[PDB]
């Protein structure tokens, strides 16, 4: 069956700026459709039959193509255009979607406001010790987090998780959580979380000692 | 010429009140007639089934009471025509057509009683012939009757009242008012010369006729098929294809009715007696197959819902097409009183669904319904053989009411007439008046 | 308006089966082909199958015998999908859609919200919810970020609000990560030092899979 492969799997672009997605089919296809999807909500029909907008879809959006290459473009992007756009075919049977391209806002670089937390007395009493580190509100996405226990690197038992792009300030976030046993935790005193961004050469350390 | 047409432009549609009113009575009589005829065909058909229950254990005896019951009524209808009115054999549309070209009489004092009773015999035995044939010629002659009995003179009156009669005939047989008007306008008017036919009057009588039927026929549609799906633009080419096959078959089917007219005359030679027993044999095969395989016998209007609904296998669909091609020829080429229209609708639909069946399997992206192709093939053999596409189209639309399919019905119909022409076919009503006129001179 | 409402998704054990439902309102649910498309955890949309208004046509994607079974009950205006022998490949958000066309090149006209199916032999588990208050010698700045860690639950999802959803500005919840057949996540909330500890911030967690509602008050350490 037909294989649609969308080109910039992911991409940013500033508002009031012209973006352009691609949809590329293994064989030939006629009258392609395009669905916009933003996280948490059902896909929306956006553009159908290679070319026609849906009643509601603003006029910045448009598509065109033929045979084996199709496209969607946004003459002047808004902030609300951030979503994932899925091209889809049914010229041949059976019908196939593409992989998607996610489109995210592009903004000015921002540094992470780093914040470290010791294990709650509640969790210790059950015997585990989780030390949590919040790296909040920064552009671009890529960041590194490193943990030091009594000033020594350690990499086992750490788990991180990024948010998707924020609505309001179009930043990212990311948490880091080192879990040890209550007993491993009590052997040491200082715990540190080191954010290495591109807004600086010298990382933002935050820490606490239990004393 | 100019001042003459400012004159005539200003005198346009001023039909004489005398002809308007008489076209009212012609329409009313053709209505009651067709209604009478319909109830008589129905009543004989039921009593033959109530015989098959008096005889429902002895399957051999049952198959024989089948054959003999249709054989008798067949013969009775066969005999009535060749003894008292041979121009009432077959359809009779072509005779009424010649009456309009003023090269054939309208012997109403003979045809009305023979066509009516002779038709009831042959239709009420269950042979594959349509009510249309009887009603339309019965209706023309009721026109001529009303003309002679009131001795209305002039050429408007004769051609109008005979048109309005044949119109109200077809309309009453199908419950299709517009199809009746369009049938004379497109096919039955004298085709090579101007004419005096008031169509306001044809319209007047068609109305009367249709209300007559409605009084005795409310409740029940000739053909109930429900509301089917739509046709996407990108499926339209599929109907043009369905047209082309109708447009090659159209002429071949005409060849067969003409050659089997010849072939069956070689059997009886013209002899009034071997003919009537040949029709007893045909009638009885139809009454036997009526029991043994009903989709091969009878007018055909019953299998039309079933085939549109996709409730036949394609195996069965090919069986019915071959089988009904054969009984259709044998019944209509033999000369029994009875129309060719209504069996051509059935023949058409079954072939149509068979196309749609293949078409469904070959393009699931199209989200086909095999029954739309059925609706588009219903009036398609009318287009390719009768060469009255506009009449088949509105006739099928009046009966099955799926206007959302008008475009594919048109496209299959035009492709039928187009390939019919370009393949070398002739309008089948025209090609048999031709032959009856060709002998009505080659004997001098 | 036009409304598509799917139900029936949950946790299933491998090799089990389920029956999802889709309820249609605001339009004639007959006259329309209905369809099912599923989206796997972080991957593309994939077509399951479709059913014509009369149920005379039912087409599925390339995939075995009793695979899926699409069916429709236009009497109660709901569409069904039974999946059998459920493998982990069947963990997915399942969407119900209404089909239509333009030139005749069919498309996925209106979609529902979806239901999620998780297939796993892991057992349902409530979350232990722990507060994150800033450390003993905390660098008290103009803004304070607080947290709560919601630890070891199954399956997804949780929902985290702060002060019953009043505190909406300045919240992040992070995607939950899975380990040793359990899920963990955290919620950060930044507020003004004007606000806490002067009034009380609270994180409200709800894990309905295990019938858990719990509210954890954040109160400063040491
Ligand atoms: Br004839």
């Amino acid at each position: 069956d037909i294989v649609l492969t969308q080109s910039p799997a992911i991409m940013s672009a500033a508002p009031g700026d012209k973006v352009t997605m691609t949809c590329s089919a293994s064989s030939s296809v006629s009258y392609i459709h395009w669905y916009q999807q933003k996280s948490g909500t059902s896909p929306k029909r956006w553009i159908y039959d290679t070319s026609k907008l849906t009643s509601g879809v603003p006029v910045r959006f448009s598509g065109s193509g033929s045979g084996t290459s199709y496209s969607l473009t946004i003459n002047t992007m808004e902030a609300e255009d951030a979503a994932t756009y899925y091209c889809q075919q049914w010229s041949s049977h059976p019908q196939t979607f593409g992989g998607g391209t996610k489109l995210e806002i592009l903004r000015a670089d921002a540094a992470p406001t780093v914040s470290i937390f010791p294990p709650s007395s509640e969790q210790l009493t059950s015997g585990g010790a989780s030390v949590v580190c919040f790296l909040n509100n920064f552009y671009p996405k890529d960041i590194n987090v490193k943990w030091k226990i009594d000033g020594s690197e350690r990499q086992n038992g750490v788990l991180n998780s990024w948010t998707d792009q924020d609505s309001k300030d179009s930043t990212y976030s990311m948490s880091s959580t080192l879990t040890l046993t209550k007993d491993e935790y009590e052997r040491h005193n200082s715990y540190t979380c080191e954010a290495t961004h591109k807004t600086s050469t010298s990382p933002i350390v935050k820490s606490f000692n239990r004393a | 010429r100019r001042r003459q047409l400012i004159r005539q432009l200003l005198e346009r549609d001023k039909t004489p009140l005398a002809i308007l009113f008489m076209a009212a009575v012609v329409g009313t009589l053709v209505g009651l007639a067709a209604v009478a005829f319909d109830k008589g065909v129905a009543w004989l058909q039921n009593q033959r089934m109530g015989a098959l229950v008096h005889t429902a254990d002895n399957y051999p005896l049952l198959l024989t009471v089948a054959f003999l019951c249709s054989a008798v009524l067949a013969m009775f209808g066969y005999f009535l025509v060749r003894k008292y009115a041979p121009e009432a054999g077959g359809s009779g549309i072509p005779e009424i057509e010649g009456a309009l070209e003023d090269q054939r009489p309208v012997r109403w004092w003979r045809v009305l009683p023979v066509k009516f009773f002779g038709g009831l015999g042959t239709l009420g035995g269950g042979m594959v012939l349509g009510r249309d044939g009887p009603t339309v010629q019965i209706g023309g002659n009721i026109g001529r009757m009303v003309l002679d009995i009131f001795r209305l003179k002039g050429d408007e009156a004769r051609h109008t009242l005979l048109a309005t009669g044949a119109a109200a005939g077809l309309a009453a047989a199908f419950n299709a008012p517009l199809a009746g008007i369009l049938f004379i306008i497109e096919e039955m008017r004298p085709q090579f010369r101007y004419t005096l036919i008031s169509i306001k009057a044809v319209f007047i009588g068609v109305i009367m006729s249709t209300i007559m039927y409605r009084i005795f026929n409310h409740e029940v549609a000739l053909i109930d098929v429900g509301k089917l799906s739509d046709a996407p633009l990108n499926t339209l080419w599929l109907y043009l294809i369905l047209g082309i096959i109708f447009g090659i078959f159209g002429p071949i089917f005409n060849k067969w009715v003409l050659g089997m007219q010849d072939l069956l005359h070689r059997v009886h030679g013209g002899n009034i007696t071997k003919w009537v027993l040949m029709g007893g044999a045909i009638g009885g095969l139809c009454g036997l197959l009526g029991f043994v395989a009903p989709a091969t016998s009878g007018g055909g209007f019953n299998l039309i819902p079933i085939a549109t609904a996709g409730n036949f296998s394609m195996g069965m669909l090919v069986f019915i097409f071959v089988a009904r091609v054969i009984t259709t020829l044998l019944c209509f080429s033999s000369g029994a009183p009875g129309g060719i229209f209504a069996p051509m609708l059935a023949l058409g639909t079954v072939l149509g669904t068979a196309f749609g069946m293949v078409a469904v399997e070959l393009f699931p992206q199209y989200h086909l319904e095999a029954g739309t192709f059925a609706i588009a093939g219903m009036g398609a053999l009318l287009a390719a053989s009768i060469r009255a596409p506009l009449t088949g189209i509105i006739l099928v639309l009046e009966m099955t009411d799926n206007y959302q399919l008008i475009l594919p019905m048109i496209i299959t119909g035009l492709g039928a007439t187009l390939l019919a022409q370009f393949t070398g076919g002739k309008p089948l009503y025209s090609a048999i008046l031709a032959r009856t006129l060709a002998k009505q001179e080659a004997e001098q | 308006e036009v409304r598509l409402l799917e139900s029936g998704g949950g946790l299933v054990q491998p090799g089990g089966s389920l029956k999802l439902s889709c309820a249609a309102s605001g339009f004639d649910y007959s006259r329309y082909w209905m369809s099912w498309v599923r989206q796997a955890p972080g991957k593309g949309l994939k077509w399951i199958g479709e059913i014509n208004p009369v149920s005379s046509t039912i087409n599925y994607t390339p995939s075995l015998k009793d695979k899926f079974i699409i069916s429709r009950d236009n009497a109660k205006d709901t569409l069904y999908l039974q999946i059998s022998k459920v493998r982990s490949e069947d963990t997915a958000l399942y969407y119900c859609a209404r089909l239509y066309y333009g030139y005749g090149y069919w498309y996925f006209d209106v979609w529902g919200a979806g239901t999620t199916v998780t297939v796993s032999s892991a057992k349902t588990t409530p979350p232990s919810v722990y507060p994150l208050a800033p450390g003993s010698a905390a660098a008290a700045a103009s803004m304070v970020t607080l947290g709560c860690l919601v630890k070891g639950y199954f399956p997804e999802p949780v929902t985290v609000t702060w002060n019953s959803g009043s505190l909406a500005a300045g919240v992040h919840t992070f995607p939950a990560v899975l380990q040793a057949a359990l899920y963990t996540l955290s919620s950060s909330v930044t507020v003004p030092s004007s606000s806490w500890p002067s009034e009380t911030v609270t994180c409200n967690v709800a894990h309905p899979a295990s019938s858990t509602k719990v509210d954890k008050k954040i109160v400063p350490r040491a």
